[PDB]
């Protein structure tokens, strides 16, 4: 079960390169459907409000979305299946850690946004902020060091 | 940078053929493109 | 002023059969019409304006 | 063992009189021979492996 | 009479862009010749000099003008050959000035404020047509402000 992320018309040259580069990278989207604009995916889907959403409001949406692991990258549409309905069918899908530390087998793995320290598409304007896939049980240790450090 | 693609369907009918095997991870800048292959890639297709 | 027109019945067909298919393989682009436009750059070679 | 050898005279001609003509002014790219690559990407996709 | 200024493969996609946007623009060249290597052109043959040392190399380089750009070769043609049989080859400016009709144009080294290439390891610096004028007014206020 693979949904389709369309990327709308006028993709400038490296930022077909850029978009090759988010190969297995986790991605927040509002319902699952087999037919999706991008507009609708980015870190602009959320910004609403007045101001950009901090580290708080990130959480927030990350339970009232469903997330989706990106599959294969078509130069027109984004193919993604979802990590509630798709995986019951198909097994085991590939997944790129864009975090400083390393997984072992056999752990759990929640998801943080980005507090650390970014693709941004000048052709679409808008940005895509990614979450960082750490295990679980540092989870409650890293989360609680930052509020700590407040 | 570029690594641009070629083209696999003159892949298909090869125009000629090695005789002998030679080592392409020995080395990278005697080369122009190049992708390491788990039996199966996404670009193929 | 009128009650019955006439309205042509079938779509049209863009079809890659021959050699367009190929081009789309190995030339990584494709002609619209190749069977045709292939021609014409032929007779503007040789006879007129 | 020998002061005789037996050496081919002409060179090799690569000429674009044909469909790769088409492919040159208008898909901006060219395949060595298309005339057998267009050939035999035809007797391979159906037939047999 | 044309000069062939040929490009070394191995080009980025932007690069031959970058180029493209160079069109009617002063080169300066070693020796005239049919074909010439793209490393006499650029800003480092030229060892990095400065203001002056650009001002000594000028004079005992050849200033050619850029026609059309093929991404295979840069074709140019000199000025002081090519032009004094045929008519007329075009010119872009680089500078603030706009010019008036029936000048004499000189070119100074660009102090005012340039396309680098990457790919290819090279910049390439270019000489600004300000009216020769100018020329010995603008030089003399420069070496007034130091």
């Amino acid at each position: 079960f693979e949904t389709d992320i369309a990327i709308p018309s006028g993709i400038s040259r490296p930022d077909a390169a850029a978009l090759q580069r988010c190969e297995g990278r986790v991605v927040f989207l509002p319902t699952i459907r087999r037919q999706l604009t991008l507009a609708d995916v980015a870190h602009e889907s959320f910004v609403s409000g007045g101001v950009s959403p901090d580290t708080l409001g990130l959480l927030l949406a990350y339970r009232r979305r469903f997330p989706a692991v990106i599959t294969r990258v078509l130069p027109t549409r984004i193919v993604a299946c979802p990590l509630d309905v798709g995986l019951t069918h198909a097994g085991t899908v590939n997944l790129r850690n864009t975090s400083p530390v390393d997984l072992c087998n056999g752990d759990p793995i929640s998801l943080v946004p980005p507090v650390f320290e970014d693709v941004r598409l000048d052709s679409l304007d808008l940005t895509l902020r990614f979450p960082v896939p750490l295990p679980s049980p540092l989870a409650r240790e890293i989360v609680a060091r930052l509020v700590a450090r407040g | 940078r570029d690594p641009p693609g070629y083209r696999y369907a003159a892949a298909m009918v090869p125009t000629g053929s090695l005789l002998s095997t030679i080592e392409v991870a020995s080395h990278r800048r005697l080369f122009d493109f190049f992708s390491r292959v788990r039996s199966d890639a996404n670009s193929l297709y | 002023e009128d009650t019955e027109a006439d309205v042509p019945v079938t779509y049209g067909e863009m079809v890659l059969n021959g050699a367009n298919l190929v081009t789309a393989l190995v030339m990584g682009k494709a002609v619209r019409s190749l069977d045709d436009v292939g021609r014409h750059l032929l007779e503007m070679q040789e006879e007129q304006l």
